[PDB]
């Protein structure tokens, strides 16, 4: 049903499936054609098997500018979470090029900030996997605010927790 | 044994007080005096016996059947705490098996279909703790909220959980104070806190207001907001209004906030909401005043009475299958154990009293 | 009410002056059942924790636990003054004689009471004052009521440089 | 040049006032090849690290990354003021319309451009100002240019007691 508990669990399983496949099949194809891997494939290569715990998987943007609200993909264009690399704690974010060309948005940015706050809070490295066309223009200045917030964390975490940038 | 006069204030200041049924008593003023001053006739047992202080006054934390069990209870209490605030609680590390068990699965069906039928939060707690062992404190006081100790992977953790079986899990003055002190106790001694949420709001009542719920209920929010130990929150079902804020919400500083598919995170009940949002829309056309409202209500609950809007905003880090609660808590505590945070410098806070 | 206030003053470095005239705690089943044990303890905790200057003046009654509660020297008060009219004792004379002289009074129902009232009057004349407390230094001085202002002013001058702190901790666990 | 200066002021507790009118970074293959990515980052690092009072006034252009770089609130600036003439946006209108309206413009080669120039003119009239940034609080206020001195003076009075510090570390790892 839906109004039943079982129905709600099935509803979750449906959303999970939509979230893990946020990008269109065609977008994924082009990504692979360019000899590039997907955001989730990269995280799986980095983290120890089964250690990945995704954060903000169902995040969605709040913009209505230039018809952007027509499409609100789960995760909003970046896969984030934590796990282990060789048994040691690591926080990670992986930009998804198949979603809006990976253009950095407001929620997209907040997700990376959460990953960074988490790493600073628990004292673990942050591995950022980059693959983005640029700022999500439709969001105007909100896009720049997200950048600024990230820049500040980068500076404050400088020399405190290791920060590695994987630009693919 | 007896604890009379100003003597009672010493145990009051200590962290946990354990009494014995019908063989221990605490009271500031004796029956004799209250009688000649108030004309009230009360026996020692009714005035300040173990049962009275364990379920009515909120002062004692446990009522044992005999001294032998009472001593055993403190030993247990000590087993969950560090020798002092300089170290983490004692642990006997043992890696857990994270594969889904038949027990984990049970969780997927623990929440009934009707938003009203209650379920025992004790089961939820046991399913996440090692050997399903949950050491409860203050069982007889404010039964609407549960507090206690357990272990995850051999490491001590504290627990705070609304109990749908009593007052439908609503918070009130007593539950707020019971939980507030426990959270602060765990935090002072570096014990992580796991909270399970199913709260429809605060118990309504003139008495609640007059008795000072505004300042007494604030105690719980202050406790969570002040805490620097790891905090993981799981919303199993209801979480409305301020109550949602109070129960270890991310806004207070919780590190990991999980919500089951059955969670309902909203400002207020659907009916109470639609009555305000659609006051005029329903006002018009007295013709069929109600199926339309029952429709507006149905629509409001189908659209907002779930955890997805909170998820969109990151208020909850994840919406998970109930059967995966143990895994999230286990893997969450592993990362969170190195958490280091501090409050602004001060001699001390000014928590509401 | 007083507990929250004392903690407020202390948190913001405001010295606290306290005046005592308390016979004890209000009797009543309601007081116990509503949690006077844990709610009353909040005042002793507030005073024991405070590090700002503390000056206490007992004008009159200071009995039992209440005496301890009202910023007594035992809690950490820096200067404790008492007027000649102060009565610092474990409990009221009547309550005290009933325990101390329960036997000598039980003797001879004849003349039970005037001897009772006699002992009460004797007890209060011997212990219902501040002098035993002054002997042990519990009060720093017994003063003429009119010298209260001079003592407060001069005490505050010396006490303003007070520096003290509690053992390190994230925070305390005050009764709630 | 600015980065070293900001760090100098900060190290010696000197407040920094910054005025913004920047359209972006100087285009050029040389800029990239000589390391603008790591050398430009030095300014954001300097501003994000600074703990002295920071007051920023955008007089005009504030586009893209440059806006972030020039002591934006996102980096930690305490007070961000903007004149009515300020234009705070992701990029210039032309560059923005070419991306946003690439399709609607491609349509009808007939009248390709005036519609193009139309959208550009519309975009700048809607977003090339400080009001969207003011809506989100990115700027604390939009002020009359003549009130700049009053805001600076009163802001500096409140900000002089500013106390902030970065996470403990031997030192940072600023781009070199």
């Amino acid at each position: 049903d839906i109004h039943t508990t079982a129905g709600k669990l099935a509803d979750l399983r449906r959303r999970i499936e939509e979230a893990t496949h946020a990008g269109s099949a065609r977008a994924v194809e082009k990504q692979h054609a360019k000899g590039k891997l997907t955001a989730r494939e990269r995280i799986d290569l980095l983290l120890d098997e089964g250690s990945f715990v995704e954060l903000d998987e169902f995040a969605r943007h709040r913009s209505t500018n230039f018809g952007l609200d027509a499409n609100r993909p789960y995760g909003d264009g970046v896969v984030t979470g934590y796990g282990t690399v060789d048994g040691r704690p690591v926080a990670v974010f992986s930009q998804d090029f198949t979603v809006f060309g990976g253009a950095l948005g407001e929620v997209y940015g907040q997700k990376i900030v959460k990953v960074m706050d988490f790493a600073l809070k628990t004292g673990c490295p942050v591995v950022g996997i980059n693959d983005s066309g640029g700022a999500r223009i439709q969001e105007g200045v909100a896009s720049l605010g997200a950048y600024g917030e990230i820049f500040r964390r980068n500076t404050h975490a400088s020399g405190v927790i290791p920060q590695i940038s994987l630009v693919v | 044994g007896p604890c009379a006069g100003g003597a009672v204030y010493s145990p009051a200041i200590t962290d946990f007080t354990v009494m014995v049924d019908q063989t221990s008593h605490m009271f500031i003023t004796g029956p004799d005096v209250i009688k000649t001053v108030t004309g009230e006739d009360v026996g020692f047992e009714e005035l300040g016996g173990a049962r009275t202080h364990n379920s009515t006054s909120g002062v004692a934390h446990h009522m044992a059947g005999d001294e032998k069990d009472a001593v055993e209870y403190v030993k247990q209490l000590l087993s969950y705490l560090p020798s002092n605030n300089l170290s983490e609680p004692p642990a006997f590390p043992e890696e857990a098996d994270l594969a889904v068990t038949d027990e984990d699965a049970e969780l997927d069906t623990i929440v009934p279909d009707s938003a009203n039928q209650p379920y025992d939060m004790h089961s939820v707690i046991e399913h996440v703790l090692d050997d399903a062992e949950f050491f409860e404190t203050q069982p007889l006081f404010a039964p609407n909220i549960l507090t206690g100790f357990g272990r995850v992977e051999g490491r001590p953790v504290g627990i705070v959980a609304n109990q749908p079986m009593q007052f439908a899990g609503c918070l009130d003055i007593t539950a707020s104070e019971k939980a507030a002190r426990f959270v602060r106790t765990c935090d002072a001694f570096n014990v992580p806190v796991l909270t399970f949420v199913d709260v429809p709001g605060f118990l309504p009542g003139v008495d609640q207001e007059h008795d000072g719920i505004i300042r007494r209920g604030a105690k719980l929010i202050f406790a969570y907001a002040e805490a620097t130990v790891p905090l993981i929150t799981v919303i199993t079902r209801k979480a409305f209004g301020g109550a949602y804020d109070v129960m270890g919400s991310k806004h207070l500083g919780a590190d990991l906030n999980l919500a089951w598919p059955t969670a309902q995170i909203a400002v207020m009940g659907a009916q109470g909401a639609v009555n305000i949002l659609h006051r005029r829309t329903i006002a018009d056309a007295g013709d069929d005043a109600e199926a339309t409202r029952a429709r507006l209500i149905q629509e409001y609950e189908d659209a907002l009475l779930n955890p997805y809007t909170a998820a969109e905003r990151g208020y909850v880090d994840a919406v998970i299958m109930p059967s995966d609660t143990r895994r999230h808590i286990v893997r969450g505590l592993r990362q969170l154990r190195t958490k280091r945070e501090s409050l602004p410098p001060k001699k001390h806070g000014n928590i509401p009293l």
